[PDB]
């Protein structure tokens, strides 16, 4: 439970840079902006991932429908192996059934 | 590219002729078309055999 | 071996009746109110009563019922702009001939809403077609 | 020659509109250049801070993809084996070494994989947001119409100095109508500061409205804005998406 | 290129108001003054402009943005100039409150 | 307005430094640690259910499943092939004329009624159009053109009263939702394909004047419908010699799936312009 003996140099972070003070900004682009593109396109990320939710085996069972054969062995070998776990787990445990 | 003429198509340079079935989809849409679905003269005897058959 | 075809301006006007209004016709002045489906417009003027109640964007009083529980009955006042205590008052001045006790009341300040144990909502709907909300 | 903006829109009968100044930019000292009346239904509206509160949120997280993931008992390494045998060594009993009760091993929860949190807000909501914000940077005071937005010089410490005279506090959101039309000035003296900020009426948004403690309209962007937002009291339940072709609508 | 030293915005009514203003009916309006000078409506905007334009050059002080929707009679004018304000802080208030000998308050900013 | 805008003078700003949800919006989850909710965290004691194993839904413990005891028995038979319609109260009719959402001063078919949002069909859930009930029997004062898939006598009765005509019209499938979502079919870019003509054992429905089917002989159009008349009651109007006359007549081909264009066509709606074939095959194909 030792703890730090000296004090860490006060991080100091301007709210005001960039990126934080330009948040958010194109958010209500399909409102205001007579829609024609969605917030979606606002959304960089997981090709599988843009604009969408899902739990655990949802977005694991997708990821392998999409970008599955772009994808390494191993990590492949895993991905069908953590989606068999979770088949199982989902449906055939519990405590509410 | 059908789908690309409807969005603009002037100028999306489609060429318009292409947007109808081609010489064999017409033969085959007519082939099917004449084959599942009768005509309705011949759809009305072919319900005059039946109600005669039940009376 | 592309057919033939011809392009001509003058039926694009059937194709105009087809698309669909992205916004709510104002409705038809008649000669006589109420309507045959029973439609009553609010009045030139407002009433003075220190409260008001937009109509739906269906020009409808927003007047609902609603269920919690599926046995607890509720009838919800809505979109109502101004003191709705006093509206409050009136309301439960209105039922209580009705019920013989003033019927349970909840008002919402924020929400700018009303909310009354029970179905009330055919005999509310009149009594806002009273004031001529 | 007084600058006088009649509303472009029906106010409902009982409701009366607003009225703002509207100042203008070139000179420090002209404060009130003229007057615009403001509809009731937007700058007005019955101040909700429950849905500000919902749609800011609604701001910071749609966008967020969190890529975490820690490894499971499955994609550690190796131990693949039982370590020893079940029974007689007479210590407790384990399967992989990678089992996460080890030092090294797997990790029994935690986070997975890229995971995402999208939804959408509906529609009329986020549109009653920007409805609401608006009438509390109004009814806070601190909203500023301007018209123009030409400026004197691409000097920011005339801007710096601008706000300083007209009591404007720390910071500022100016918006304009559109991304090709803001005059060099402008954009020149706005680019080399940090609290300022200068965007289109397109990505005007609740969370950079409250991020500013000034907001600032030119009128053509204060009559596009109450038109825009006003057409949703009266709209339809889309049939389609909006994008494509309508009777009335662009 | 100069900027104007700031103003303090404290504000105490001057005892010539009524007059100040009327004058302002007459010149602003341009009218002769129908009986009651204080129950004319503000309601056209170039009258009302031109009003609370001078009245807020020869007062020094002006209307917030959200009260200008609330000026519809002079009278409105007239109550909302006749109240004063003070831009000093609950603190500078505070050491002018005549502050007993036994309480010293230090201001560390 | 508002008085609360009042209020807003007096408190300091809105920022996002201040913000509270709506209380009782966020019921807040909790967390199996604490004396209280660890140890067994409400999973009980052993047994099954402890250890998160405990039988699939349908299960009775063995004995026989009551799902599973209940013979079968036609009842959601053929549930897919069971055609649909979808209702239409006179009242709710009678409703959408009165705030002017379809006007019928021009014909209504179902195209109308859908864009007036009085009406949903999805014809992918076997939906075969709008049919009419007699509700807003009574009620109902409007003169107006209708064209449905189904209709109730009733119903036939309390538009004549008052003078329109009602056609029944059938859609299929496919033509049914060209007909809904007209534009999304335009934006397809595809010709506008031929309808088809109903099944047989629907057949005998829309020959008859009875129903005043699309496809029945005109020539007891007059009969049957003066008919109605005397069962209900009524003088029957003449409609021939009405001012509306000329869009009450307005029909459709039974190859026919919109007011005023043809099977074949093609529509450009980025240059606002119609196309049509001038090659014989294609006329013989989409003309027949
Ligand atoms: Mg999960
Ligand atoms: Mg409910
Ligand atoms: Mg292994
Ligand atoms: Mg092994
Ligand atoms: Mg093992
Ligand atoms: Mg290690
Ligand atoms: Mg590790
Ligand atoms: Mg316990
Ligand atoms: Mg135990
Ligand atoms: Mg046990
Ligand atoms: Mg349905």
């Amino acid at each position: 439970f030792h703890v730090r003996v000296t004090l860490p140099p006060r991080k100091v972070v301007d709210r005001w840079n960039e990126k934080r003070a330009m948040f958010g900004v194109y958010d209500n682009i399909g409102i205001l902006g007579n829609f024609e593109k969605h917030p979606k396109e606002l959304i960089k990320g997981p090709i599988w991932l843009r604009g969408w939710k899902g739990n655990e085996l949802q977005r694991c069972i997708r990821k392998k429908r999409m970008v599955g054969n772009r994808m390494f062995i191993d990590d492949l070998h895993n991905l069908n192996k953590r989606i068999s776990y979770l088949y199982k787990h989902f449906n055939r445990h519990g405590k509410y059934r | 590219a059908a789908k690309q003429f409807a969005r603009h198509g002037a100028a999306s340079g489609v060429a318009a002729g292409s947007l109808w079935p081609s010489q064999e989809q017409l033969r085959e849409l007519e082939a099917e078309e004449r084959e599942w679905y009768p005509s309705l003269a011949a759809m009305q005897e072919s319900l005059r055999v039946q109600q005669l058959a039940e009376e | 071996e592309y057919p033939s075809f011809v392009e001509s301006v003058d039926e694009y006007h059937f194709v105009e009746r087809l698309l669909p209004p992205a916004s709510i016709p104002r409705p038809p002045k008649h000669e006589h109110y109420p309507t045959p489906s029973g439609w009553q417009p609010p009045r030139d003027p407002a009433p003075s009563l220190p409260y008001f109640v937009r109509r739906s964007r269906m020009h409808n009083i927003p007047v609902y019922r609603d269920i919690t529980h599926g046995n607890r009955q509720m009838t919800v006042i809505r979109k109502v702009e101004g003191d709705i205590w006093a509206l409050q008052k009136d309301v439960e001045d209105f039922l209580s001939p009705l019920l013989g006790k003033t019927p349970v009341t909840q008002v919402n300040e924020v929400t700018g809403t009303l909310r009354v144990k029970g179905y009330f909502d055919q005999q509310l709907k009149a009594w806002l077609l009273e004031k001529g909300f | 020659p007084p600058v006088l903006r009649k509303c472009e829109l029906p106010v409902p009968a009982h409701r009366r509109p607003v009225q703002a100044w509207i100042e203008s930019l070139r000179g420090y000292e002209q404060e009130r250049v003229g007057l615009t009346e403001l509809h009731p239904d937007v700058f007005s509206t019955a101040p909700r801070l429950d849905i500000l509160h919902q749609v800011a949120i609604w701001q910071k997280n749609f966008k967020r993809i969190s890529y975490a993931k820690t490894k499971t008992r499955a994609e550690v390494r190796g131990g693949g084996r039982k370590p020893w045998v079940q029974k007689g060594s007479g210590r407790a009993r384990h399967g992989s070494i990678r089992s996460p009760i080890w030092r090294g091993g797997g990790v029994a929860h935690g986070p997975r994989g890229p995971t995402s949190y999208y939804y959408m807000l509906p529609m009329k909501v986020r549109v009653q947001g920007l409805k609401v914000a608006l009438t509390v940077k109004l009814a806070q005071d601190d909203l500023h119409i301007v018209d123009s937005l030409e400026l004197p010089t691409a000097d920011p410490q005339y801007l710096i100095e601008l706000a300083r005279y007209r009591r404007w506090g720390d910071s500022v959101l100016l918006v304009d109508l559109e991304h090709e039309d803001m005059p060099q000035n402008v954009v020149a003296a706005t680019s080399g500061l940090k609290t300022f900020n200068l965007v289109p009426a397109v990505g005007l948004n609740v969370h950079s409205m409250l991020k500013h403690q000034t907001l600032v309209l030119t009128l053509p962007t204060v009559a596009f804005l109450e038109e825009k937002l006003l057409w949703h009291n009266s709209r339809y339940t889309p049939l389609y998406p909006f994008r494509l072709p309508y009777c009335d609508f662009p | 290129l100069v900027c104007p030293p700031i103003q303090s915005r404290t504000y105490i009514p001057p005892e010539d108001l009524q007059s100040r203003l009327e004058s302002h009916v007459k010149e602003v309006f341009g009218s002769s003054v129908p009986s009651n000078w204080q129950d004319i409506s503000l309601e056209d905007v170039h009258l009302k402009f031109s009003f609370l334009a001078r009245l807020a050059n020869d007062l020094r002080h002006a209307v917030p943005n959200s009260r200008l929707h609330q000026m519809c009679r002079v009278r409105d004018v007239l109550d909302f100039y006749n109240v004063p304000v003070q831009d000093r802080s609950k603190f500078d208030e505070l050491i002018a409150s005549n502050l007993p000998h036994n309480l010293k308050i230090t201001w560390g900013y | 307005g508002p008085r609360a805008l009042d209020l807003l003078r007096a408190l300091p700003r809105v920022s996002l430094a201040n913000l509270k949800p709506n209380p009782g919006s966020r019921k807040p989850e909790r967390r199996p640690r604490g004396r209280r909710r660890g140890r067994k965290c409400g999973r009980g004691h052993k047994g099954e259910r402890q250890r998160g194993t405990r039988p699939r839904l349908g299960f009775e413990g063995g004995q026989t499943p009551f799902y599973l005891r209940i013979p079968k028995y036609g009842f959601n038979e053929g549930h897919s092939f069971r055609h649909q319609y979808q209702p239409l109260s006179l009242n709710r009719l009678q409703y959408l004329i009165d705030l002017g959402r379809v006007d019928p001063t021009q014909p209504i078919d179902l195209t109308q009624l859908v864009n007036g949002r009085g009406v949903t069909i999805q014809p992918s859930k076997r939906d075969y159009g709008v049919q009419l009930v007699e509700e807003g029997a009574d009620t109902f004062k409007a003169k107006v053109n209708i064209e449905v898939q189904m209709a109730s006598e009733l119903a036939i009765a309390a538009i004549e009263k008052n003078g329109g005509v009602v056609t029944t019209a059938f859609y299929d499938p496919r033509s049914l939702e060209i007909l809904c979502k007209p534009v999304p079919f335009f934006l397809r870019g595809q010709p506008i394909p031929k309808r088809m003509l109903p099944p047989e054992a629907l057949v005998p429905y829309y020959t008859d004047a009875k129903n005043r089917g699309y496809l029945a002989d005109p020539a007891r159009f007059p009969e049957a419908r003066l008919e109605l008349a005397r069962k209900y009651g009524y003088v029957l109007p003449d409609i021939t010699k009405d001012e509306l006359f000329k869009m009450l007549s307005t029909r459709k081909d039974p190859r026919q799936i919109f007011f005023g264009l043809a099977p074949g066509w093609v529509v450009n709606m980025a240059d606002k312009k119609i196309l049509k074939p001038t090659d014989e095959n294609l006329l013989k194909y989409y003309s027949s």
